[PDB]
Parts: structure tokens; C-alpha cells; sequence
């Protein structure tokens, strides 16, 4: 499964 | 790792808007805003749209897995239910937008480990009496999955142990509500 942490999602903003 | 590739999501998601200004039937007030299946496209959409706190009272956003309509009647919601976050009026300013964004991130990031497939979507209701945010799951009788999802959510929102949240079945919500579970 493709999982993203909170940090990962925010860095990609 | 190369950086010209978008970061795909496990699921494609659909964002819906509701405002009670088109029909006297509830369902005809729903608008599909957009769909996305990458992190970059999520942010492009999120950056384009109003903060929940800036919506007129009576409006909703709903983010659901593509294929699941944001309503009780969907095959994947009818046996399901929601973890409900109830906000006081002052929390529109302090907590609504940050809690909603954290909810969106929980969803798109598949943050519920073995039970991510039980997640259907999430809804924010902007309301004059008090705003609500909820995560909707597919089966209200799966105690293990439901409780796990609630505990993840509470942890991700940073709610302390003395703040209890409740889970209600949609079948109960729709009938003229008790908690099936609390965490
Ligand atoms: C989520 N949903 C809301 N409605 C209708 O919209 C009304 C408002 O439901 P609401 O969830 O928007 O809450 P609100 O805070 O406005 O009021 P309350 O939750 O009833 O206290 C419901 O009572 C239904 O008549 C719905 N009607 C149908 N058929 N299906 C749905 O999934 C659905």
C-alpha cells in the first residue's frame, strides 16, 4: 500500500 | 529518487460541496468539485478552495473514495457509521480548519494501517449551532476496525485522553443518537 506520513504530505505542498 | 514523477495516492478521491440553495431534496444540493489521485493534485485543489471556516453556515465539504457517494444510501455507507468531532462556536476559529486539514491528510495518506480499507470518507459540516467533522467507515459492527480507526484519528488530531469521541451508525443517525463505541 502507498502510505504517506503527515511530514511527507506537508513537504509536498 | 527522481523528482519529475507525481506522488501517487493509494486511492483516487472525490471532493464534494453541499449548500442548501438548489433543491428542497437534500441530494440535489450536492456538487462534485473535483477528483485527484496524487499528492500534488490534492494540494492544487486544496489551495484553490475556501477554508471551511470561510464557508457560509449550512455548507459541507465531503472527501470520499471515488465510487462512494457521500451519503448514507451508498452501498459502502449504509451498514457503516462515523466517528464524530463536535466543535463549539469558538472552535470555528481555533480548530476547524486545522482539524479538517489533518482529517484530509489522514485519509489521502492511508493512515489507518490494516483498517484503511474500512474508511469511506470524511465530512465537515459548517453550522451556526456548532461545526462537525466526521470520518465515515463502511461497517458499524466491526468493533476492531472501528475502534482502531477512532484511536488513530484521535491521536492525529492531538486530542487528550479526557476528550472522548463517539461513533454512531448511519442507520441510527437516520432514524428519529446513541454511540456504538467511544475512544
Ligand atoms: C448526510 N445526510 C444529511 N441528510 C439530510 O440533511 C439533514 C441534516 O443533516 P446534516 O448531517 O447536514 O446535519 P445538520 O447539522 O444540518 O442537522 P442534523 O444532523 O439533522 O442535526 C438530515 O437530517 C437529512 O434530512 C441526508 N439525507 C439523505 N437522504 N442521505 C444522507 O446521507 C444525508
Amino acid at each position: 500500500r502507498i502510505i504517506y506520513s503527515r511530514l511527507q504530505l506537508l513537504l509536498l505542498k | 529518487p527522481e523528482h519529475y514523477i507525481k506522488h501517487p495516492l493509494q486511492n483516487r478521491w472525490a471532493l464534494w460541496f453541499f449548500k442548501n440553495d438548489k433543491s428542497k431534496t437534500w441530494q440535489a444540493n450536492l456538487r462534485l468539485i473535483s477528483k485527484f489521485d496524487t499528492v500534488e493534485d490534492f494540494w492544487a485543489l486544496y489551495n484553490h478552495i475556501q477554508l471551511s471556516s470561510n464557508l457560509m453556515p449550512g455548507c459541507d465539504y465531503s472527501l470520499f473514495k471515488d465510487g462512494i457517494e457521500p451519503m448514507w444510501e451508498d452501498e459502502k455507507n449504509k451498514r457503516g457509521g462515523r466517528w464524530l468531532i463536535t466543535l463549539n462556536k469558538q472552535q470555528r476559529r481555533s480548530d476547524l480548519d486545522r482539524f479538517w486539514l489533518e482529517t484530509l491528510l489522514c485519509l489521502i495518506g492511508e493512515s489507518f494501517d490494516d483498517y484503511s480499507d474500512d474508511v469511506c470518507g470524511a465530512v465537515v459540516n459548517v453550522r451556526a449551532k456548532g461545526d462537525k467533522i466526521a470520518i465515515w467507515t463502511t461497517e458499524c459492527e466491526n468493533r476492531e476496525a472501528v475502534t482502531h480507526i477512532g484511536r488513530v484519528y484521535k491521536e492525529r488530531l492531538g486530542l487528550p485522553p479526557k476528550i472522548v469521541i463517539g461513533y454512531q451508525s448511519h442507520a441510527d443517525t437516520a432514524t428519529k443518537t446513541k454511540n456504538r463505541f467511544v475512544v
